[PDB]
DNA sequence: AAAAAAAAAAAAAAAAAAAAAAAAAAAAAA
DNA sequence: TTTTTTTTTTTTTTTTTTTTTTTTTTTTTT
């Protein structure tokens, strides 16, 4: 809870809780003993597992992640809940012995559970200051012995290796770094794959030489694989040459779970004390429309209440779906009118019928582009009678830059579904801004005309503090970010690869990374085309 | 539920990712945008280039600071690769107008790579200016940059069809494009052809443009790969050397001077390919291989054996070494934003469509700044016609927003010289955005806040006699400026007159004589 | 002018040689003396302050700040300024770093930093401090390569650098090596030597017990510190922090190594550890591990039962780096000459450093202060007799005449203006103004300057508000002119506000000691 | 003017008003033209035949620059500063 | 004991390579 | 007469190495 509203999905409270939960029974676990006599090592979920708690927070300045408030993004909070846990809840495992060790005896035999879940496989020689065991000069091994316990991390280039390396836990973490872009297995021979940065993923993970009678997984080193490349575009594509290395060459070893991918962000955005890392320019276009609606309160009049917040964002949600349609029709028709007709009146098939209705409407709508324009474009209706089932299609022209063209609104523009959100966009806006309508960001006053008024208002007021870091790799994150981000099994977000279906994994992988171009041409301009036709 | 893993498909994970890369390329380095002819790479470090001040007649810049600025700032891909964008661009050899002016070692067709980063200067090219007119008039989209810190423009306002003239070519994921040069007279013959009748043929088109023009001279073998390209986008162009058979008139011997050699071809690699193919044995009658690039053009001296027929030799050069090469012409383009193959007349009916939204943005900017400005300077007259009470309020009033009060409050009557100079253009000479409450109502003058404040900004400099007459004829200058673009804006000819004007005058500046020869066959 | 002209061998050797030891010596290996600065380091500081790289604002990627750097002010080309702001940005390099770098910038274990395109930058804040009042044309700017530009010729620094930060170069003829010291002690030194300039090394020596190197360690003897700052050379050992931890169930000892010695490599060590435990050159180890869990470092020994592990502890001290000989030589330039020179001169040289700076500082301010003053007797003169001023401007054709008739013209003080002018007398008269001009006789006479701020005068001043402004501005200015000229006048109040700033450094940016200094 | 300060001042700022100075940091930067011009072209080139005027002489200077010994090398800089800074 | 040789600290001069992603021509295996 | 693998663009991702110069230490070799 955050002052007495509860928090569905979490947030920072909740993860501090957790971090200084977990770091406290593992150090009471380690200084009595219990760890060494049971030999089984707790973590994550275990010391989780039958736990009741509750954790109630009164922030003077709370900031959440939507108008829901379901997470709580606020930095500071992290930090106290964790050092009053950690100081605390060790004070209280060293008063209380019994409760301490029933609860440890359950941690034990959640930790052997686990344990037993496991498959049999054999502790593994590691590189050392000692032995080296015939492993390349580039991996930063680790000390575990056991598989099982290690896990491997694949990093682009020597500065994202030196990032990670610096940044880790030298128990379980191992990391071996790649040169740029790999091999693609699918266009390249059998005789291609002895290159050296190939050599050197085949040495490490010892399933010998990817051959037939020689590839034997079960002598895998790290039965973890991380696959933790840049956060951009090109590392998308190192990451899908990698997953074609493993899927053709290894498939044993996707097929049984050890593939993982990492996710690090690729923007860090801060305002003032607060930070917070995002991953994906969709996350960073609904943290921007979060600061915006951040504290926003909209008036209909002048002496009227704000509005809700869950419902302003759902009208700024409508609003962005409608205007992300509209920027996709640009081809089709002008975006001026598209705008315009979210504002005039609803115009239904049952008013084709009628001309003078028609011709009403389309003068309606032609007199306002006219009036709102600041362009040298000139907006004229015309009305043409179709005699064949008895209607009457507005057209609209418009001459933009010396050009005339004409855009009919055929009989399947009303019923065609663009046009049916649109409406309902405009059913929802017809009247919720009154002449005195204003917005305020605390003691800032704004009267808006428009709702698109406001919005750019409370954009450029959210972007006023506003600083972006966007790490191009891994080498421009400190080792700090980098291991609290995506390499603290806490604070992690893994995806296991999995095979849904081989048949349709083999075409996939055929069609996009084969010899052949026309599939790949056809695959991208039909995606392409279903990204752009979304809406019908 | 937040969980630390979730499984992933094979299948989902690798299409997400792939088509993200695939698009990425596509749109944002692979392909040029078929407006101005740049890729993003070119348009970002022109970008740098005209915001440090690389002018064409100022000193030149150190390559250095040139690459830093462009991958601080605007172009977050390592500065090697945009160095190397930057040593093509400047380079006469591939570029047919050099977009760049070099100071030092960029290379040359011998195969010598350049000079370092460190050692080279660059400076904009006297063409990059045009192309890159109007910048400041807000004649084109700007997008924010990679952090969001800055504003880089969405496309140039070209006036030179740099996509013609300059050709490209690049290697995206699903397609891939390769377009020649062109010479630019021809180009801009074409043009105004098109702009002239807009229902015009491709066999005009060709007429005003008979092929490609490559910025090493060379022969063009046959035209039916040029009439395929130029009316379908594709289509293979066989360009041949300009190789000789010297006779000696002394001696019966023979020579095969090459004078020039074809588009794309090092100079190094084609004679160690001659070599090789006379060590060989594969090509016979060869007596020697040498050059003799002496700076006063390109000779290389391929001798001849006495038993040979020396223009069967020549022949089976051309079959053989890289004396002849196919160039596979492929016109694609992105236009509006998403890849397209178009042929010669979708490029210049593009481009022209350019233009006409360039000059109709730039004319819209022109008349509000107009406009503007004669509100202050009316703002400014009726001011120094009531100039007495003005001080005396000012004095009497506390602090500036007292005089802004008592400024706006009071109506002020025009005077003799304001009264004869609000006379003509009354109309269509107040900005649009003024509401009707303002202005001249009935002989009285009435301020808005912007004019009071400006008023207040007046110096006591521009209150001698001169510079009321001053600000009188700067007044009736905008007048005529603002008639003259309302009747730009309001006839569709005179905007056609404009572009054509416009179109001839860089004609008439970057003008050039055609290399190549486009030989029957 | 002979197309080929002999020349002997001798003479072409020896001026191509001894330009390029002259050009390295004075340019690129050896620091000066008073702000501690190389070239290098001193043209990015530069750039990045020309940039505003601001420690509060944001970062900028290092490829720009290493572009604008080699582009207009170092002409030595990139890769090597990359590793000069890598160094400056890195902790166990510097003792406080003059750059606040973001990404991977290396480490003890001897990672490389990033690439160029990588890794952000920014001037740290302890930077600003070493840059205070550039601006005040406190030092002087030399010209640039190609002339276009101007570089300090050195900067106005408040922190010893060269004693705080330490040095290390290599030149042709010589070759510098000065350790980092705490900027507490350094600065209660420099106090020390303004309290009593005749002040003996032993004194200096209870204020500066000795270097303190980034990584925190142990220094062994004490003679070698005591020979450095008297003769300027000496050879200091530094041991690493090693405990033999001898494990409560069972005898078995473990070396645990928690800080090691400057400018080692953690990797290299581990290397050398397991090369002598391979070779048998060190008895008694059974393990060797690396366990530095982000929380220092920590370097595990194992010893194996049959063994004292003191006695391991004493050989790994002999024979591996975890003792290192560090041989002071505080060669520095002084004059823009090399000079072995001892702890005094150094804090002699700062002091002088500073009492320049502050002079400087003082005189520019003095005569921007003075400056403003006339422009500002000029509009209160103005405003007293706004309507005659107002009617001959209106009158005239043009500004130039305009300007003519004000100067011809003398104008009558106002009360107000009476007043303002009486009170201040001399002492805020500039120094190049004539006796013609200024009051003379009741009648303020106007120069070109003043006539051209007249005119330049807008209506907004006229208000009632902006002449109490003008007023309230002047007496400011009058203040703060006797302020300056008190600094100017006496060699007292020059130390003294030398001292404020040296306590206000050492408030700002105290540290506690990193090292151990030891008597044996 | 008032002093021949002021007049070579005043001579030397007027002097670099339209001045422009390109640095070549190595042949890199310069254009071949260039280098044709100055040092490749005979007609207008400018070199210098290395001599040998004393064997002895030359080994003991060759050997004091560029020995392995540093304090022959400290002492013949520190006496060429010392005898430049002279007279 | 004795000399010689190698390495590393920090600013300088120089450079070297491995892969994707399309088309289109050689130049050998089959 | 037909497959197959190799070169070339031009933007992207990645790294690598050789010397000069002076103290000081550590090998190793006699």
């Amino acid at each position: 809870f955050t002052n007495n509203i509860p928090q569905r999905d979490g947030g920072t409270h909740l993860a501090g809780f957790r971090a200084a939960m977990t770091r406290t029974l593992n150090a009471y676990m380690d200084k009595e003993g219990y760890s060494k006599k049971a030999k089984v090592s707790a973590t994550g979920d275990d010391a989780r597992e039958g736990l009741i708690a509750v954790v109630s927070v009164k922030v003077p300045d709370p900031k959440f992640s939507s108008q829901t408030k379901d997470k709580l993004v606020s930095s500071e909070v992290k930090s106290a809940v964790e050092q009053q846990m950690n100081e605390l809840l060790a004070e209280y495992l060293l008063e209380n012995p019994t409760d301490a060790k029933i609860v440890v005896g359950k941690i034990i035999d959640a930790a052997r559970a686990r344990e037993a879940a496991r498959r049999a496989r054999e502790m593994t020689r590691r590189k050392g200051a000692l032995d080296l065991a015939g492993l390349p000069g580039k991996l930063a091994d680790c000390q575990e012995r056991d598989p099982a316990l290690s896990e491997l991390y694949l990093v682009e280039g020597d500065s994202a290796g030196g990032s990670a390396k610096q940044g880790r836990n030298r128990k379980n973490q191992a990391i071996l770094p790649l040169k740029g872009k790999i091999l693609n297995v699918e266009k390249a021979r059998f005789d291609k794959m002895l290159s050296s940065q190939e050599v050197a993923t085949l040495i490490t993970a010892l399933g010998c030489g990817i051959g037939r009678d020689e590839y034997n997984p079960d002598k895998l080193r790290y039965h973890s694989i991380i696959i933790m490349t840049d956060a951009d575009v090109d590392g998308s594509h190192i990451r899908t040459l990698l997953l074609t290395f493993f899927y053709r060459q290894m498939p044993e070893i996707v097929e049984r779970g050890h593939v993982y991918i990492a996710q690090p962000p690729l923007y860090k955005v801060k305002k003032g004390k607060q930070e917070q890392y995002i991953k994906d320019d969709e996350a960073m276009d609904q943290y921007q429309i979060s600061i915006a609606l951040d504290g926003a309160t909209l008036h209909t009049n002048a002496s009227a209440p704000a509005l809700a917040g869950e419902a302003l964002e759902k009208l700024v949600s409508e609003y962005n779906a409608t205007q992300k349609m509209i920027n996709r029709m640009e081809r089709r028709y002008p975006k001026a009118m598209l705008k315009e007709l979210i504002y005039q009146p609803t115009l239904t098939e049952a008013d084709l019928s009628d001309e003078q209705t028609v011709t009403r409407w389309v003068n309606a709508l032609v007199s306002e582009l006219n009036d709102k324009e600041q362009h040298g474009s000139q907006w004229k209706f015309d009305v043409h009678t179709n005699a064949e089932q008895n209607l009457f299609e507005p057209i609209v022209r418009v001459r933009t830059h010396g050009v005339d063209t004409d855009y009919p609104l055929d009989h399947e523009f009303i019923t065609g579904g663009e046009y049916r959100r649109i409406c309902t966009l405009g059913e929802k806006l017809r009247g919720l801004l009154e002449e005195d309508a204003f917005i305020e960001r605390g003691e800032r006053r704004q009267p808006v005309a428009s709702f698109e008024q406001a919005l750019d208002w409370l954009v450029k007021e959210s972007r006023r503090g506003l600083s972006i870091q966007r790490y191009k790799g891994l080498g421009e994150m400190n080792p700090e970010q980098l291991w609290e981000t995506t390499m603290d099994p806490e604070s992690r977000r893994m995806l296991r690869v999995t095979v849904k279906d081989a048949i349709a994994a083999d075409q996939l992988f055929t069609t996009l990374m084969g010899d052949a171009v026309e599939p790949r041409r056809a695959f991208i301009e039909e995606n392409a085309l279903k990204a752009a036709n979304i809406d019908i | 539920l937040a969980r630390e893993i979730t499984p992933v498909n094979i299948e989902e994970e690798l299409k997400s990712s792939y088509l993200d890369y695939a698009m990425s390329v596509i749109v944002g380095r692979a392909l040029p945008d078929v407006r101005d002819g740049l890729k993003p790479v070119h348009r970002r470090v022109l970008y740098a280039m005209n915001v440090l001040g690389n002018d064409w007649n100022k000193a030149y810049k150190k390559s250095a600071r040139v690459v830093g600025d462009v991958i601080g700032k605007y172009h977050p891909h390592g500065d090697s690769a945009v160095y190397d964008t930057i040593v093509r661009m400047a380079q006469p050899f591939s570029l047919r107008y050099m977009l760049v002016d070099g100071q030092g070692n960029f290379g040359s067709i011998d195969g010598d790579s350049a000079a370092a980063m460190r050692f080279t200067e660059i400076r904009l090219a006297k063409i990059a200016h045009e192309l890159m007119a109007d910048l400041e008039k807000e004649t084109v989209d700007f997008v924010d940059n990679y952090d969001g810190t800055e504003k880089i423009p969405d496309v140039m306002p070209t006036k030179i069809p740099n996509l013609l003239v300059n050709g490209s070519s690049g290697i995206a994921v699903g397609m891939a494009t390769n377009i020649p040069p062109h010479n630019l007279t021809e180009v801009i013959n074409g043009c105004l052809a098109y702009i002239d009748d807009e229902d015009i043929s491709i066999e005009g088109l060709m007429e005003h443009i008979p092929g490609p023009d490559f910025p090493t001279a060379a022969i063009i073998n046959g035209r039916r790969g040029i009439e395929e390209a130029y009316r379908t986008g594709r289509g293979k162009v066989y360009i041949r050397a300009r190789a000789e058979v010297e006779v000696d008139a002394k001696t019966g011997r023979e020579t095969i001077i090459v004078h020039e050699i074809p588009y794309q071809v090092n100079k190094a690699r084609l004679i160690e390919k001659i070599a090789e193919l006379v060590k060989e044995k594969r090509v016979e009658g060869i007596s020697a291989l040498r050059d003799e690039s002496d700076k006063d053009g390109m000779r290389i001296v391929i001798e001849v054996k006495r038993d040979a027929v020396g223009e069967v030799v020549l022949n089976n050069l051309y079959s053989q070494t890289q004396l002849q090469v196919s160039f596979g012409i492929n016109m694609v383009a992105l236009h509006h934003g998403q890849p397209k193959i178009m042929n010669l007349k979708d490029i210049i009916a593009a481009f022209v469509r350019h233009r006409r939204e360039v000059v109709t943005r730039r004319t819209i900017f022109e008349l509000r700044k107009a406009r503007d400005r004669a509100h202050i300077l009316e703002a400014l007259a009726v001011a120094l016609a009531n100039i007495d009470p003005i001080i005396e309020l000012i004095r009497h009033a506390p602090t500036p927003a007292e005089a802004k009060t008592a400024l706006v409050a009071n109506p002020w009557q025009l005077g003799n010289v304001a009264a004869m100079l609000e006379r003509a253009g009354d109309d269509a000479a107040r900005p649009e955005w003024l509401e009707p409450e303002f202005g001249v109502r009935d002989g009285l003058y009435y301020l808005t806040e912007q004019q009071a404040q400006a008023i207040l900004d007046l110096r006591l400099q521009k209150l001698t006699g001169l510079e009321h007459e001053k600000l009188l004829d700067e007044y009736k200058e905008l007048l005529d400026q603002i008639a003259e673009l309302l009747r730009i804006l309001g006839s569709a000819d005179r905007l056609m007159e404009v572009i054509r004007e416009e179109l001839e005058l860089v004609r008439e500046q970057f003008g050039d004589k055609r290399r190549t020869e486009i030989t029957a066959n």
